[PDB]
């Protein structure tokens, strides 16, 4: 029983942040542009743990 | 009569434009109320 719908709408920010449907992200867009440094992010902390 | 016709085109544009901020500042009550959410 993770977080339900009910107190997830109850902030006035959530409904205005589902606009966007989940997408895949599109190359040339800003969003795509910016997953590749969120990526490299996740990448070097993957490493410094394995570290 | 000129003067009659002249004043009901005017009145209907001031209606028109009067509905218009109308609805407009009924968005922004929406908007504002669903910010005090």
């Amino acid at each position: 029983d993770g977080l339900p719908e009910k107190l997830a709408q109850k902030n006035p920010m959530y409904q205005k942040e589902r606009e966007t449907p989940p997408r895949f992200a599109q190359h040339g867009t800003f969003e795509y542009e910016y997953s590749q440094r969120w990526k490299s992010l996740d990448e070097m902390e993957k490493q410094q743990r394995e570290q | 009569q000129k003067r009659k016709e002249m004043q009901l085109r005017q009145e209907e544009e001031r209606r028109r434009r009067e509905e218009e901020m109308m609805i407009r500042q009924r968005e922004m009550e929406e908007q504002m109320r669903r910010q005090r959410e």
